[PDB]
């Protein structure tokens, strides 16, 4: 089918700059008119820029002057260059193929996630959250890992690798009154399979290439 | 043009028949649908205002004129649960409207709790982390309070709530407690109370510093 | 003979590309004899607004205005306003003031690939364009029926004689022809 696969969102300090890229593919990206929305954490969506197939940009005023949608039809990407990044503007930034003079969205990209902030990346501490006493209710035991103080968004966290599943809960982040990321990923298991079989939790903030695999056991 | 969908927000079971509201501020010749699911990038869902994208099952229809539009679907499914967006491309600047959120109600389902004393390598660094864990229930609507040594507490915890489980429909909460590795030391019982539609009466998870 | 011709030309992000339109614009007003006194031609580009490309008294030459017509940009838009667009080559290009010849036929062309955004007084428009007796020829790129009808309501009767069908940009040109000897 067509697609858009979106590139180059990250975390930018308030003031400076940065650009997005998405490769058109599938269709004739050249005679289209595309499009960037963006999605602001717990919001909605906000068309931020729009260029035709001709070259006439369009945008929104907020981002008026700040920002700069091109395109280079000889490799069929199209650009979204932020500069003057101010607080408002992060969110996540889908790049779309639009009908007609563009106002409908055909097609989107996968999504990109922009931040801005003085805080500095920094890897997450991840902790244990060991099945107990506290942990158990009737045949089945909680159990999982805290990954804490870290930034930006995002950091993974599957189960033994990815052989475990089933029962697992890794809840969406929070930011503290710190203005650090924090997050607890969990997992339900027999009770009977904490004596016999072995969690480990895998966490990976690539935003800072750090990896990090936390046993978890009972006292 | 300002676009507001109603309802907001709106609980349905498998069966029923729902009917989203995008009311605009102006008249428009049309009106778009776009589907966003959790984690997912949205996704066309009616254009032209009764069109239906090429994907979605034909229990959807759209339909509307001069200022009030209408998402509509007949036979609500277990997997048309997500949140809907309106969106307009007759005046200038295009905007959406602020998205109709749709959950799927199901029965009651009592949470499963469990409690988290901070780990020794955690204080072995200067702060305390304790956490409560609601599991798998319904509907979402949970209250947990923390308490320290039998002290209310009102300061500093929070909570993150899971989307409904694509599996079962439940939802799953947790509420952090966090305080210095200082405080925690100088108490003793930490526990959190829940309070659900499910539970007779609030439940509570408790430990003592240390402990097993 | 005389006839006072304005061009209603679909400009909005959708039309693509443009050389096609332009080229399309060559073919038909090289055919035809400009002057004063002979046909006049202006033409009117829509889209977001509205713009008078230029009048019909502003070239007083075929080639003139074969040159004029050549120079004209698309302007875009992210609408589109083919009521406007009709209703201000009525309203504004066909007055003497632009060069509307007293007492000389008067013929509109339009052109244009998307269900206009003012469906709603695009009836009203037509129907004043009927009260003062503009000949009208429409165009539809089909690049359907829903539109294809409401671009031939926009033509005038009998609509097989005054609407012309075309698979895309491209294909303008396939229809010059047809239509230049229709308006005759
Ligand atoms: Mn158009």
């Amino acid at each position: 089918e067509v697609q858009l696969v979106e590139s180059g969102g990250g975390l930018v300090q308030p003031g400076g700059s940065l650009r997005l890229s998405c490769a058109a593919s599938g269709f004739t990206f050249s005679r289209y008119t595309m499009s960037w929305v963006r999605q602001a954490p717990g919001k909605g969506l906000e068309w931020v820029a729009t260029i035709s197939g001709g070259g006439h940009t369009y945008y929104l005023d907020s981002v008026k002057g700040r920002f700069t949608i091109s395109r280079d039809n000889s490799k069929n990407t199209l650009y979204l260059q932020m500069n003057s990044l101010r607080a408002e503007d992060t969110a996540v930034y889908y790049c779309t193929r639009g009908f007609g003079d563009g106002g409908y969205f055909d097609v989107w990209g996968q999504g990109t996630l922009v931040t801005v902030s003085s805080a500095s990346t920094k890897g997450p501490s991840v902790f244990p959250l060991a099945p107990s006493s506290k942990s158990t209710s009737g045949g089945t035991a909680a159990l999982g890992c805290l990954v804490k103080d870290y930034f930006p968004e995002p950091v993974t966290v599957s189960w033994n690798s990815g052989a475990l599943t089933s029962g697992v809960h890794t809840f969406p982040a929070v930011l503290q009154s710190s203005g650090l990321y924090s997050l607890s990923s969990v997992v339900t298991v027999p009770s009977s399979s904490l004596g016999t079989q072995t969690y480990i939790c895998n966490v990976n903030h690539k935003p800072s290439n750090t990896k990090v695999d936390k046993k978890v056991e009972p006292k | 043009i300002q676009l507001t969908q109603s309802p907001s927000s709106l609980s349905a079971s498998v069966g029923d028949r729902v009917t989203i509201t995008c009311s605009a501020s102006s008249s428009v010749n049309h009106m778009f649908w776009y589907q966003q699911k959790p984690g997912k990038a949205p996704k066309p869902w009616i254009y032209l205002t009764s069109n239906l994208a090429s994907g979605v099952p034909s229990r959807f229809s759209g339909s509307g004129s001069g200022t009030d539009y209408t998402l509509t679907i007949s036979s609500l499914q277990p997997e048309d649960f997500a949140t809907y967006y309106c969106q307009q491309w007759s005046g200038n600047p295009w905007t959406f409207g602020q998205g109709t959120k749709v959950e799927i109600k199901r029965t009651v389902a009592a949470p499963s709790v469990f409690i988290f004393p901070p780990s020794d390598e955690q204080l072995k660094s200067g702060t305390a982390s304790v956490v409560c864990l609601l599991n798998n229930f319904y509907p979402r609507e949970a209250k947990v309070q923390w308490k320290v040594d039998n002290a209310l507490q009102s300061g500093n915890s929070q909570e993150s709530v899971t989307e409904q489980d694509s599996k079962d429909s439940t939802y799953s909460l947790s509420s952090t407690l966090t305080l210095s590795k200082a405080d925690y030391e100088k108490h003793k019982v930490y526990a959190c109370e829940v309070t659900h539609q499910g539970l007779s009466s609030p439940v509570t998870k408790s430990f003592n510093r240390g402990e097993c | 003979t005389q006839l006072d011709i304005v061009i209603v030309l679909d400009g909005s992000n959708s039309i693509y590309p443009w050389e096609s339109v332009i080229a399309f614009l060559n073919d038909l007003l090289k055919r035809m004899d400009i002057g004063p006194k002979q046909t006049q031609v202006g033409i009117v580009q829509y889209g977001e607004n509205v713009t008078h490309e230029f009048n019909l008294n502003k070239y007083s030459s075929t080639e003139e205005v074969l040159v004029a017509a050549n120079k004209i940009v698309q302007r875009g838009g992210r609408q589109t306003m083919t009521a406007l667009g009709i209703d201000t080559a009525r309203k504004e290009a066909f007055t003497e003031a632009r060069g509307a010849r007293r007492g000389v036929k008067k013929v509109m062309v339009i052109v244009t690939d998307g269900e206009s955004h003012d469906n709603y007084r695009l009836k009203q428009v037509i129907q004043d364009c009927e009260d003062e007796n503009i000949q009208r020829f429409s165009i539809a790129i089909l690049g359907t029926e829903k539109f294809v009808e409401e671009i031939k309501s926009i033509a005038s009767e009998p609509t097989e004689k005054h609407f012309f069908n075309v698979s895309d940009e491209l294909a303008l040109v396939t229809i010059v022809k047809a239509l230049g000897e229709r308006i005759f």
